[PDB]
């Protein structure tokens, strides 16, 4: 499971920890 | 660094530094300033090191030779008496205290060898050299030695080889040529092999020393030796009656001595020149003064005039002069080290029997000549070699700034830095000199060895050597509030869950730190784990702007299973996961590690920094001098 993202984004992304 | 107030002197072992600790008590008496008389070995070679640096002493003694590349470097500060001091001491010995026509340093006496002989044993000492074989079977028949003296300086056996045509440089029209040397031609070839023919016909011993040939000598088991003034004092308290006379003489000529002129040079970073200046221009150079210091250990012919027209009376200052007229004044220019250093060589290798007395010399003709910058460059590199183990980290700006402290020229305009890089690439294409054998880092249980280091250079991949204990060194910088998992945490974690990892912390509450760095290492590349404990929050940096979503789900449930076990369930909840943004981003396949290792050391110290894929090959160079420091740069 990887993602990757294109641009730089304003701020840090949040994401799941479950 | 120096401290200001205290007057602090180095000065040589065989001279009578007790005798002018007494001048420094008269002049604490008087001023209320501490003086302090320290005798390091080495000193010569130190006192270059440390002024560099701003450390070192207020004032500094030795014969005049050295004071050429002192000033040179910008060592020594200038000196400035009245006219009327001046004219106080002998005008040949400011002469020898004079480089590109400012004083560097004051002349304090006149030092030449002689030939000290025990008129009991000897009532009537050789004239020449040809005639002191057969004197030694002579003596060896009653049980004692002709000749002993210090042949591991070259010094003493310099007179010589300067007897029938040996010299340093060539003395013509005002200068000195420091291209036409004078070691191998057939003169100073002629002196050393009559030197070694002595080794081999057993008149003399190889090994001896300065220590030795002076035991020899003041216990009446040799009859002869070859000294300065300052062995006297020494030789006044022991069993032998002694003269002082002229040396022999070599194929009908006189030996040669090298005549040095002990000088007091001040240095240019100590906040106490003046202090100085009154020092030795009111209380060294008097007759009280020069007395306490001729007293412990003798000056010989000292430069004030009033007491040497005092002193001049003595049959040992007239037989040493005697022999400082037959000699040469030394050179006090700067390649007068480089020359000492080939001589020492050429004669310990000729009558250690390991060379002949040709191939010596003609060694020893090569160094003496050659080119200052070249040999400069040659000793950095070997420097850098010894404290990085390689050359990986080396900047060539950094030599070039070395080559202009030294010689105190300009070195970055191109013609010139140039010539600097290419005497570093043909240092680099000589054999042996790529890197260390055996080369060592230790830093607690972490080690390194040229083999890791290895993995800094170019775009290699980082070991989990070099990434754990980088790590380590950037927890340790901020202990209180940093902790670092190294790389092996991850995979027992992720295969194994909470149980593979559950004695990890041994005695350590993550809990109370405020941040926790885990590496990632997948395959070839490395990722990071940033866990900010007061804000709990869980924080997956990668170079390549790539997810690993399960790595920091993983971190999540380690992290409430530790609060479970450590009764630390005030931090189980509350954490939140992110993806960080607007950092540095690599472009090829294979900085991955070190882009990791930045990301830590600015997670921890928390300063204004920014870096890119291309400051890498900087960065890289950074952290492997960190390592070898065991320090984090600040
Ligand atoms: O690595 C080899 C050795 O290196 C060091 O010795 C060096 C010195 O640093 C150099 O300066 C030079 O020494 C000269 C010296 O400059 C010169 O004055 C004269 O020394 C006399 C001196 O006039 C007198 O005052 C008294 O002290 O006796 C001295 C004789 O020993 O001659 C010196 C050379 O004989 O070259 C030497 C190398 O030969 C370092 O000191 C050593 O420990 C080291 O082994
Ligand atoms: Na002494």
């Amino acid at each position: 499971a990887f993602v990757h993202y294109d641009k730089e984004e304003a701020s840090d992304v949040e994401i799941s920890l479950e | 660094k120096i401290e200001e107030g205290k007057l602090v002197i180095w000065i040589n072992g065989d001279k009578g530094y007790n005798g002018l600790a007494e001048v420094g008590k008269k002049f604490e008496k008087d001023t209320g300033i501490k003086v302090t008389v320290e005798h390091p070995d080495k000193l010569e070679e130190k006192f270059p090191q440390v002024a560099a640096t701003g450390d070192g002493p207020d004032i500094i003694f030795w014969a005049h030779d050295r004071f050429g590349g002192y000033a040179q470097s910008g060592l020594l500060a200038e000196i400035t008496p009245d006219k009327a001091f001046q004219d106080k001491l002998y005008p040949f010995t400011w002469d020898a205290v004079r480089y590109n026509g400012k004083l560097i340093a004051y002349p304090i006496a006149v030092e030449a060898l002689s030939l000290i002989y025990n008129k009991d044993l000897l009532p009537n000492p050789p004239k020449t050299w040809e005639e002191i074989p057969a004197l030694d079977k002579e003596l060896k028949a009653k049980g004692k030695s002709a000749l002993m003296f210090n042949l591991q300086e070259p010094y003493f056996t310099w007179p010589l080889i300067a007897a029938d045509g040996g010299y340093a440089f060539k003395y013509e029209n005002g200068k000195y040529d420091i291209k036409d040397v004078g070691v191998d031609n057939a003169g100073a070839k002629a002196g050393l092999t009559f030197l070694v023919d002595l080794i081999k016909n057993k008149h003399m011993n190889a090994d001896t020393d300065y220590s030795i040939a002076e035991a020899a000598f003041n216990k009446g088991e040799t009859a002869m030796t070859i000294n300065g003034p300052w062995a006297w004092s020494n030789i006044d308290t022991s069993k032998v009656n002694y003269g002082v006379t002229v040396l022999p003489t070599f194929k009908g000529q006189p030996s040669k001595p090298f005549v040095g002129v002990l000088s007091a040079g001040i240095n240019a970073a100590s906040p106490n020149k003046e202090l100085a200046k009154e020092f030795l221009e009111n209380y060294l150079l008097t007759d009280e003064g020069l007395e306490a210091v001729n007293k412990d250990k003798p000056l010989g012919a000292v430069a004030l005039k009033s007491y040497e027209e005092e002193l001049a009376k003595d049959p040992r200052i007239a037989a040493t002069m005697e022999n400082a007229q037959k000699g040469e004044i030394m050179p006090n220019i700067p390649q007068m080290s480089a020359f000492w250093y080939a001589v020492r060589t050429a004669v310990i290798n000729a009558a250690s029997g390991r060379q002949t007395v040709d191939a010596a010399l003609a060694a020893a003709q090569t160094n003496a000549a050659a080119e200052e910058h070249v040999t400069c460059v040659q000793s950095i590199l070997d420097e850098f070699l010894q404290t990085y183990g390689s050359l990986i980290p080396l900047s060539t700006d950094e030599v070039v700034e070395k080559l202009e402290d030294i010689f105190q020229q300009e070195f970055s305009t191109p013609s010139r830095k140039g010539l600097v890089l290419q005497l570093i690439q043909s240092y680099q294409r000589m054999p042996g000199n790529a890197m260390v054998r055996g080369f060592r880092v230790a830093y607690k249980r972490h080690v390194l060895t040229m083999d890791d280091l290895g993995t800094l250079y170019g775009q290699n991949w980082l070991n989990d050597q070099v990434m754990n204990m980088y790590g380590d060194l950037v927890m340790d910088t901020v202990p209180e509030k940093v902790h670092f998992f190294n790389s092996f945490f991850y995979d027992k974690l992720r295969t194994k869950g909470y149980d593979g990892v559950k004695r990890w912390t041994k005695n350590v509450d993550i809990f109370n730190k405020e941040l926790l760095l885990i590496p990632i290492h997948l395959e070839v590349h490395w990722s990071l784990i940033s866990v900010d404990v007061r804000r709990r929050t869980i924080t997956y940096f990668d170079s390549q702007r790539t997810l690993n979503r399960r790595c920091p789900k993983h971190i999540a449930k380690y992290l409430q299973a530790e609060a479970v076990k450590k009764d630390r369930l005030d931090f189980h909840q509350g954490w939140k996961g992110y993806f960080k943004m607007n950092v540095a981003r690599q472009n090829n396949d294979s900085d991955s590690g070190a882009f990791v290792l930045q990301y830590c050391k600015h997670l921890a110290l928390s300063q204004p920094f920014s870096f890119t894929q291309q400051d890498m090959p900087k960065l890289r160079r950074q952290i492997y001098k960190e390592l070898c420091h065991c320090k984090l740069t600040v």
